[PDB]
């Protein structure tokens, strides 16, 4: 019973190449099986919207990985945009073999798929996070092809007023890869937040927006700053840690603010509203710039009594506390409110987001959990405790208890031995002591009676560095069926970037070389066939942010005590010939009034390379069908399929 | 040795609803002497309630503004002659929103709040000079 | 002391002084000359190659910082001819006393207290600031650039300077009007409104003007399993073949404009076109020399089902690309079969009336011509548009002549439901003269029966059949009013019924009945509210354009008279046009809410004195 | 972007020399100009830099009011006035091409410049 897959991602993206993946299964190994893939939609009798590919996979080597360009002319010309329900478009595989051998009722195998004319990422850089009316707003625009390349596409961009208002559309040819422009805001604006949108004029979805916030400001000379001594106060019944924080007051020049510092506290709700406190105000002389100031626990529930509060009331408002330190004698005031204290009764907080659900009976059921300090870091040696009761379809449910400490990087990977027979398994984990931070979820076994289950493990348990070759272990859990080999396939941002088959053994060791092709994450899918139905488990792996390869170093010869008027050199350096641009910015405009919104850093950029992926979760399925959904993957045998994406997200 | 008396009042029932901050700016050229103004606070009845002076600069923290007027003064020690004859300022600020400010101008014993500026309908010249 | 020129001057106080993008070979060197502001400057840098690509870099946190630097913090907006006071503060991070020499120049259009470069002595110790008040009232009009001055002692001397520019706002304050509008481009009165000019009287005569325009524009399937399983298999006589091709076919072309295809497998798409075209063949060898489409070839023709032959193979012609002028010898067969008056008279019924529909009853004749009729029409498509010119206008001139005739029998009412369903549709299909129109659409109208919410006409074959037909004509005939999507709901419900649509006429008509409803209610237009101003201003005549054919719109116009508007379009959207001008307004210096005043009582020395 | 300069020569210390050069191929009012001294054994310290507008100037500390540069978008030609010219000053001035009026790239866009003299 020779069978054909077609693998590819559950979108694509007009205008860019659509990685394709056909591998042969069940193959007398005497026929070679010719053809071809390409896009259609039904909708116009079938008229492709791509041009075919050679298929043309050997026995011998029965894997093998297709690019499906996907011109923007031929979507028009077979009319995509002409679709009223949704975007839909089908990837179909035209073989003879399948009707002249497998007696299928037609020589044709595809897959439902969505598409999106989202393609390419745009990055922008205002001139600085801040304007006053009047004055002359510079930006630019990045255009990098999928690959993070640099782009060529016509680009329109447009500003949005703060009401929502686009008060410009310029649509411009940037053969440079970098386009720079720049306007002016009306004086009569009123305050508010403003908006750049620009996206490739080709697409229609590919929009990436900045914002700049505009106010009639006047530049602050100092920026104050209030740090508390811990970002949690504590609100368990009988004990309550005291409210102590630090105020610092510091000239941009970095020299210490000597003046007073008026504070008044309050607490603020969801909603907004502040409740503040009579005759609760403390205001002390900055001493080199420090003011400590704490509120002591009688004198606290007197003014919580005052306003019949009561501190069992105090579930999740935050306290909001505001200084208005005036400089002596120099007269200027400026003020900072702190609205990061929330009353919680945890002092930790637990991320279970990344433990996989379907759980695999037969195999380790390996628990991740990140052991983040509240309003903090990532901490570490945070002992928890998991307390894993399987359920025990025909006897009473076992109670498995098992401690760990957290490795260092916040993060605890704690493994269960669970037996084949549980029907589904309910874990508590507790994170230190006392008053732990406590997490419940509850993970049910696919069904039984069918076929085998495949377990993927990961002997390492720590982020991948790129140039790392981590090693994964591949057991087949289920019955002993002969399948010769294992195949497996990686999947970053949306792509089949590697596909491969392994042999199997008595030890299976996959080792996948890590680079900056999978980055910041990627999946790892491997499924074999046991005899007919299909069998596979994805595993998501996070890896490590690292760094650019572009290696762009700004830097000086030290001596930060320059006098202005100075001349200062800056040393650019770069692995490779590239376009640089420079933003020399005041600090003192991130002290003035606003949001406090970041610039834009590697965080952000591999944010905007993993946006394109498709998968949703820590991998993980309970049919082989939805495993191979989870990973963001378009996958039909001819015999099954997989349902298209009802939306462009999980 | 010069006597200041700062008054302060509020008509209330709107926007306040809270204490003031002075900011009494001293005439340049010399800072309030230290002595006089701490017996403002070491009384019981203690309507600056807090302070704080240095150099031509004080600040006052009056916990409490009534709907009458008050005043509450102290002397200044000079330590070198004012270079030139001009107005100064002092402002007044509310404490759960300083952008309520109240700025006002006071002279010299013997000079005037304002400059001497002679304004006409649509155009007016100085008149600062000997 | 210190002399004036000999101090640097500090005027260049940027808010962001570095925004060139420039190639680098892996190694350049920029110089940078750092603006004379006093503050952190925190470079940043962001490289772009074409091998690499994005890669952000570290900023680089430059501190620019002197030891005794003089700071002056100008206010954001000063008026003029008002008492303003300046509050230059001195640092002095040095480890001495300092006696500092404060002065601001004589600037023409600033008003010094003392009126000239008078020299203000004070004592900053090390370690310490002392602000120097300097009371000035600004008399110029646009900006004057105030310097400070702080000159050191002889013995130890130490200098700095700061210049700005005091931008001073135009007398009164601002005043902003607000005129909302709306816009109805489907109203034919109020299209071309106008905008009255601006009188106030409090507006000032000589000052800013600026105007701005803000336009926005608010705007306000049958089950895939049920029509998939249809795709039979074409098998039987020349007649069951087509019980199992129109229905094929139907069910192929429902799900082509439903856009339902994605829900059924890839692989069922092509299995139906394999079906269209094994139907095709199957149905082709049936035909006669003349096009007949008899169910034998013994057995002699039968107009109808010709005719639903032509219907059938016409939509078909699309998917496969067959030859068309078989169909045009059909479509000629049709006319040599029309009666004198221009009726159909069909001489051999077919042998299973089940597949007839609705037509068997006691009037048929009127059903057949409309069918008939419906037919020719699909079939105008597939005629070639060269060659056939005379076969063409015999079409024409024959479906108008049976047209006419529909026109005629249809006025005269006692007709069946079924016979005034067909000839409704048939009437709007083949564009009947408006009068023959209008008294067809009103007999449906009356014969319409309802039972309760969207309710109209399982039910029996011949009621299913007949609303489809009418669901066609309501959406043909002036678009949808509330009445095909209520009537359409109904079909929707009756083809959800398990093995729905029993008949075969009813699944083909009611099946492009709910796809033809289905398309039209999923239409969305351009949608726009395009507006122009056209005013005669005082530079002349101006006009603008504001596109908005999809959100909201501003833009800056030089006008400001009285200006008129022209809407277009077919959008609803509000229109609000901003002017602002200055007023005339004068209110209390003194505070209102909290009142501070201080008063110095003793004696005071001087040096210079008036 | 040629950059001709002229006007150079040998002068007696107090002769107040005129330096001008004329740019081509790009839009003048939209680049910010500068003059550079290139010493024969130090580097490159630039003296001034005419605003993109013309108004806005910035001059070395070694010559703040001795020097006086100037621009006119019209006929694309910045001049440069050396009042009271002191014998350090004897270089090889050439007007440099750059952009934002505060940082000039190494080798973004140089003229050639006169070597000025003194006796
Ligand atoms: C591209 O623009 C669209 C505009 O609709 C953004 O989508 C929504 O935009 C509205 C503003 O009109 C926001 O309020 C919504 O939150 C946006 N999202 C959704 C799901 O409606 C879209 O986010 C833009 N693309 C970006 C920012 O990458
Ligand atoms: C500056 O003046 C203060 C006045 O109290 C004095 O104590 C200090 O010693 C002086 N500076 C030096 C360096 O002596
Ligand atoms: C304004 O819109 C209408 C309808 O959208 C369009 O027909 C017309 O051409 C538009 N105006 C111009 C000047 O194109
Ligand atoms: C102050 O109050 C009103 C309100 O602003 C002002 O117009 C008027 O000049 C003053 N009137 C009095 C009674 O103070």
């Amino acid at each position: 019973k020779p069978r054909l897959l077609l693998f590819s991602p559950s979108v694509v993206h007009l205008g860019v190449p659509l990685s394709v993946g056909v591998q042969l299964q069940d193959v007398p190994r005497g026929q070679v099986v010719k053809g071809s893939v390409f896009l259609r939609n039904p909708s116009r009798n079938n008229v492709p919207c791509s041009p075919k590919v050679d298929f043309t996979l050997s026995s011998e080597r029965d894997f093998a990985l297709l690019s499906l360009q996907v011109p923007l002319k031929d979507a028009k010309s077979c009319g995509l945009h002409q679709l009223l329900r949704g975007p839909e478009v089908q990837l179909v595989a035209h073989s003879p073999w399948l009707k002249d051998s497998l007696s299928r009722t037609t020589n044709i195998q595809g897959i439902n798929l969505l598409f999106s004319s989202r393609r390419g990422h745009l990055f922008l850089q205002t001139d600085q996070p801040i304007y006053n009316p009047g004055q002359r707003v510079r930006y630019r625009v990045f255009a990098l092809d999928q690959k993070m390349r640099p782009s060529t596409d016509t680009i329109t961009v447009m500003v949005e007023n703060s009401h929502g208002l686009r008060v410009r559309k310029k649509e411009v040819y940037m053969p440079s890869s970098i386009f720079q422009d720049d306007f002016v805001i009306p004086d009569i604006s009123e305050p508010g937040t403003w908006k750049i949108s620009a996206r490739f004029s080709d697409g229609l979805e590919s929009n990436s927006s900045t914002q700049f916030e505009v106010k009639k400001y006047v530049l602050p000379n100092f920026e104050v700053k209030i740090t508390p001594g811990k970002p949690y106060i504590l609100t368990v019944p009988g004990h309550l840690d005291e409210m102590q924080l630090d105020i610092q007051a510091r000239y941009i020049y970095g020299k210490p603010v000597q003046g007073v510092a008026y504070v008044r506290f309050g607490l603020l709700d969801e909603d907004g509203k502040k409740t503040f406190f009579r005759g609760l105000e403390s205001q002390t002389k900055l001493v080199n710039g420090q003011s400590h100031i704490s509120l002591s626990k009688a004198e606290f529930q007197d003014a919580l009594e005052k306003l019949n509060m009561g501190i069992t009331d105090l579930q999740g408002l935050r306290l909001y506390v505001a200084a208005a330190i005036i400089e002596s004698p120099g007269g200027e005031m400026e003020e900072a409110e702190l609205t990061s204290w929330y009353f919680v009764s945890s002092p930790f907080s637990l991320d279970l987001s990344k433990t996989k659900r379907h759980l695999v009976p037969g195999a380790p059921f390996l628990l991740q959990a990140l052991v983040r300090e509240m309003s903090g870091s990532p901490a570490s040696g945070i002992p928890v405790k998991v307390s894993a009761t399987v359920s025990s379809p025909g006897s009473v449910p076992e109670v498995q208890d098992i401690q760990q400490n957290t490795d260092g990087s916040g993060q605890v990977s704690i493994p269960i031995i669970i037996p084949q027979t549980i029907s589904e398994l309910q874990l508590s984990v507790s994170a230190g002591s006392p008053h732990p931070a406590i997490a419940r979820l509850t993970v049910a076994a696919p069904p039984s009676g069918g076929p085998g289950f495949l377990s993927i493990e990961r002997p390492d348990s720590r982020p991948p560095r790129v140039g790392d070759t981590l090693n994964l272990n591949l057991r087949a859990v289920g019955s002993g069926a002969t399948f010769s080999h294992y195949y497996y396939m990686i999947l970053s941002r949306g792509q089949i970037v590697f596909m491969n088959r392994e042999p199997k053994r008595t030890l299976t060791s996959v080792s996948v070389f890590v680079d900056h092709h999978l980055a910041p994450s990627f999946y790892f899918v491997a499924f074999y066939y046991h005899g007919d139905h299909p069998v596979a488990n994805s595993l998501r792996v996070d890896v490590q942010a690292g760094a650019c390869e572009g290696k762009l170093e700004l830097s000086v010869d030290g001596a930060k005590q320059y006098r202005n008027g100075e001349s200062v050199k800056l040393h650019l350096e770069t692995d490779s010939l590239a376009l640089v641009a420079l933003g020399a910015l005041d600090t003192a405009l991130y002290a003035a009034g606003s949001k406090s919104h970041k610039p834009l850093n590697m965080g952000k950029v591999f944010e905007a390379m993993n946006s394109y992926d498709l998968g949703c979760g820590p991998g993980g399925g309970d049919s082989a069908l939805q495993v191979f959904q989870a990973a963001g993957l378009a996958f039909s045998d001819g015999d099954q399929w997989t349902l298209s994406r009802k939306r462009l997200s999980c | 040795r010069v006597h200041y008396t700062v008054c302060i009042w509020r008509n209330g029932k709107v926007g306040l609803s809270g204490m003031a901050i002075a900011d009494v700016t001293l005439l340049s050229g010399f800072h309030a002497l230290r002595a006089d103004l701490e017996k403002l606070t070491s009384l019981s009845d203690r309507y600056v309630s807090h302070f704080e002076t240095e150099g031509p600069h004080v600040l006052l923290y009056f916990d409490s503004v009534p709907t009458s007027r008050e005043c509450v003064g102290f002397e200044a020690v000079q330590e070198v002659p004012v270079g030139l004859v001009q107005p100064a300022s002092a402002t007044l600020y509310d404490y759960y929103n300083p952008e309520r400010r109240c700025s006002v101008f006071y002279g010299a014993p013997s000079k005037s709040r304002l400059l001497a500026t002679l304004c006409s309908a649509e155009v007016c010249q100085c008149a600062e000079g000997k | 002391l210190i002399d004036e020129d000999d101090i640097p001057v500090r005027s260049f106080f940027p808010e962001n002084w570095l925004w060139r993008v420039e190639t680098v070979d892996r190694f350049q060197i920029l110089t940078l000359w750092l603006p004379d502001s006093l503050t952190t400057w925190e470079i940043h840098g962001l490289s772009l190659s074409k091998t690499k690509g994005l890669c952000v870099a570290t900023p680089v946190q430059l501190r620019v910082f002197r030891e005794f630097h003089l700071h002056l913090r100008l206010p954001m907006s000063v008026r003029r001819f008002e008492q303003l006071e300046l509050r230059p503060v001195l640092y002095n991070y040095l480890d001495k006393n300092l006696t500092v020499s404060v002065h601001v120049s004589p600037v023409e259009g600033l008003c010094l207290a003392g009126g000239g470069g008078l020299a203000q002595q004070v004592l900053v110790p090390a370690g310490s600031a002392r602000p120097v008040a300097f009371s000035v009232v600004p008399t110029a009009a646009a900006a004057v650039s105030l310097k400070v001055v702080a000159r050191g002692s002889f013995e130890f001397p130490v200098g700095d300077a700061v210049s700005k520019v005091l931008q001073i706002e135009k007398e009164g304050a601002i005043h902003r009007e607000e005129l909302v509008y709306e816009l109805n481009p489907l109203d034919h009165r109020g299209r071309t409104l106008e905008i009255p000019g601006n009188s106030d009287p409090n507006m000032i005569p000589d000052g800013d003007f600026n105007s701005y325009v803000r336009v926005t524009a608010s705007d306000p399937a049958l089950s895939p399993g049920g029509v998939a399983s249809l795709l039979r298999l074409p098998r039987g006589c020349g007649e069951q073949t087509m019980i199992y091709l129109a229905p094929t076919l139907a069910a192929s072309r429902y799900l082509d404009k439903t856009e339902q295809w994605s829900t059924l497998p890839p692989e069922t798409k092509d299995h139906a076109v394999d079906l269209i075209q094994k139907g095709y063949m199957r149905i082709q060898q049936f035909r006669k020399a003349d096009g007949s489409y008899a169910a034998w070839l013994s057995r002699d023709s039968s107009t109808w089902l010709t005719a639903f032959v032509l219907k059938v193979l016409s939509l078909a012609q699309e998917q496969v690309g067959g030859s068309p002028e078989k169909l045009q010898e059909t479509s000629n067969w049709l006319l040599s079969q029309q009666q004198a008056d221009g009726s159909f008279q069909d001489p051999c019924p077919v042998l299973d009336r089940s597949m007839q529909g609705g037509l068997v009853g006691n009037d048929e004749t009127v059903a057949l011509t409309a069918f008939v009729t419906i037919a020719l029409h699909h079939g105008l498509a597939v005629f070639q548009d060269e060659g056939a010119e005379p076969l063409k206008q015999r079409v024409e001139a024959s479906i108008s002549k049976a047209n006419s005739f529909l026109g005629e029998k249809a006025s005269a009412g006692l007709l069946g439901a079924h016979a005034a369903a067909i000839t409704a549709y048939a009437l709007s299909l083949t564009k009947a003269p408006v009068d023959l129109l209008g008294v067809a659409h009103n007999n449906l109208m009356a014969m319409a029966q309802e039972t309760g919410d969207n309710l109209y006409w399982q039910a029996p074959a011949l009621w299913i059949e007949t609303t489809a037909y009418a669901l066609l004509h309501l959406l043909l005939h002036e678009g949808k009013a509330e009445m095909a999507d209520q009537a359409s709901a109904w079909l929707t419900r009756q083809g959800s019924f398990q093995g729905g649509f029993r008949s075969t006429q009813d699944t083909v008509i009611a099946l492009d009945a709910l796809s033809a409803y289905w398309i039209a209610s999923h239409t969305t237009e351009e949608r726009g509210l395009n507006v122009t101003l056209s005013s005669t201003g005082r530079n002349g005549f101006k006009s603008h354009a504001l596109q908005l054919n999809n959100l909201e719109e501003e833009l800056q116009f030089s006008l400001g008279s009285k200006i008129n508007v022209k809407v277009g379009g077919n959008s609803k959207g509000t229109l609000k046009v901003l002017r602002t001008y200055n007023v005339l307004d004068m209110k209390n210096t003194t505070c209102q809410d909290l009142q501070i005043e201080v008063t110095v009582k003793g004696h005071v020395e001087y040096t210079m004195e008036a | 972007v040629q950059l001709v300069e002229s006007g150079g020569g040998l002068v007696q210390p107090g002769g107040s020399l005129r330096l001008s050069c004329a740019a081509s191929g790009f839009t003048f009012s939209s680049y910010h100009m500068s003059w550079v001294r290139q010493a024969p054994g130090k580097g490159l310290e630039w003296i001034s830099v005419i605003n993109d507008s013309g108004d806005l100037t910035r001059y070395a500390d070694s010559v703040k009011g001795r020097f006086t540069i100037s621009r006119d978008n019209a006929k694309n030609t910045l001049y440069l006035q050396m009042n009271s010219l002191q014998p350090e000053d004897t270089a090889v001035y050439s007007c440099l091409k750059s952009s934002d009026f505060y940082s000039y790239s190494n080798a973004d866009s140089r003229g050639q410049g006169t070597q000025v003299t003194v006796s």
